[PDB]
């Protein structure tokens, strides 16, 4: 199941976006 | 809905020797060019449902398709009758004389050594293997079919005698591409198989093993972009240049989660959103990931070369950023 793969990544991306606002 | 005729063995047919013969006849009817694809597909559903104890329930549960209405006609053995080995297509109240002729009149050693259920499983597993590449990668079906079959042959799941002709695999692929009906039942069967119980036949275990290969087929570049671009969590993700493509990847991941248990089979089911997952839509991040991937993975420039969309700057940055990481 890639659900963990997608879940891990979605969480990583949300961290990236939240911490780094509009680059 | 256009009706498809599914043929199911009745309680009257008990002989294992006989049962294999009917399964082989079902295959032959699927490979008969005179029949249209939908009729041929119904013969393949008849073969696949043979594994299941109650074909009617199997089809009711997993064969609820908008395309085709399946009509189940029981095949029984009538000991009074002398024609076609006493076999007849009979509805509960009627004997279908013309259809009996259609199925039977129209133009073994392994069974004792390994058994009927082992021998049917050979035929049924080969049919499922076709699906891995039938829809997603039509060009590589024969190569792919044999690749997956290798493991089963050595295990002895598929005996050398029961192996399927290249001509047979091509026909099965064409029928699958032609009839979405076939694919939906197979996909739905796999989803109904998500619920894990000790109640799984040798064949059902084998179906799920093939299912892992069928589950995320066509979306590979999406997953490679996630694995070698996003999961790496390198510092270049902060760049403004990659920010729009990162946002799209987020959307696609969220869309995939939306589609639910159906999501792994987007490209197999040829959903309207199946081309939204193509790396052209998000080209900078794909290039970066491919750069990290060639530094991180042995070769894999194979899997991605001369792509119209490749961003050379991003590719080189990905390599650099990965090379710094490899040092640590």
């Amino acid at each position: 199941d890639k659900s963990t793969n997608i879940s891990s990544a979605l969480n990583i991306i949300e961290f990236i976006l939240s911490t780094d606002p509009q680059e | 809905k256009n009706t498809v005729s599914i043929f199911a063995l009745g309680p009257t047919i008990t002989d294992d020797d006989e049962k294999m013969t009917l399964a082989l006849l079902f295959l032959s009817h699927s490979l008969d060019n005179e029949k249209q694809h939908a009729q041929r597909a119904g013969f393949l559903v008849s073969l696949l449902s043979m594994a299941y104890a109650n074909p009617e329930l199997y089809l009711t549960t997993n064969g609820s398709n908008a395309d085709v209405k399946y009509v189940i006609y029981m095949i029984e053995k009538d000991l009074k009758r002398q024609k076609y080995g006493g076999f007849v297509v009979k509805t509960r109240e009627m004997i279908y004389e013309k259809t009996t002729e259609w199925i039977f009149g129209s133009d073994e050693d392994l069974v004792h050594t390994f058994g009927y259920p082992s021998c049917l499983g050979a035929l049924i597993i080969q049919i499922w293997i076709v699906l891995v590449k039938a829809i997603t990668s039509i060009s590589g079906l024969r190569k792919g079919f044999f690749t997956r079959l290798e493991a089963f042959r050595q295990d002895g799941t598929v005996q050398a005698g029961l192996v399927l002709s290249g001509d047979t695999v091509d026909q099965i692929g064409s029928i699958m591409r032609s009839q979405q009906s076939l694919v939906t039942l197979m996909v739905e069967t796999l989803i109904t198989m998500n619920t894990s119980r000790n109640d799984l036949t040798t064949i059902e275990k084998n179906i799920q093993i093939v299912g892992n290969y069928i589950r995320d087929a066509g979306l590979a570049s999406f997953f490679n972009t996630i694995r070698y671009g996003i999961e790496t969590r390198m510092a270049a993700l902060t760049l403004s240049t990659l920010r729009p493509d990162i946002n799209r990847l987020k959307a696609l991941m969220e869309l995939y989660l939306s589609k639910g248990p159906r999501a792994p089979f987007i490209c197999i089911l040829r959903d309207p959103i199946h081309g939204e997952f193509a790396p052209g839509n998000y080209p900078a991040i794909w290039s970066y990931a491919m750069g990290v991937a060639v530094v991180q993975n042995r070769a894999m420039q194979q899997y991605v070369t001369g792509r119209s969309y490749l961003d050379i700057d991003m590719f080189q940055l990905g390599q650099a950023v990965a090379r710094d990481a490899e040092a640590q």
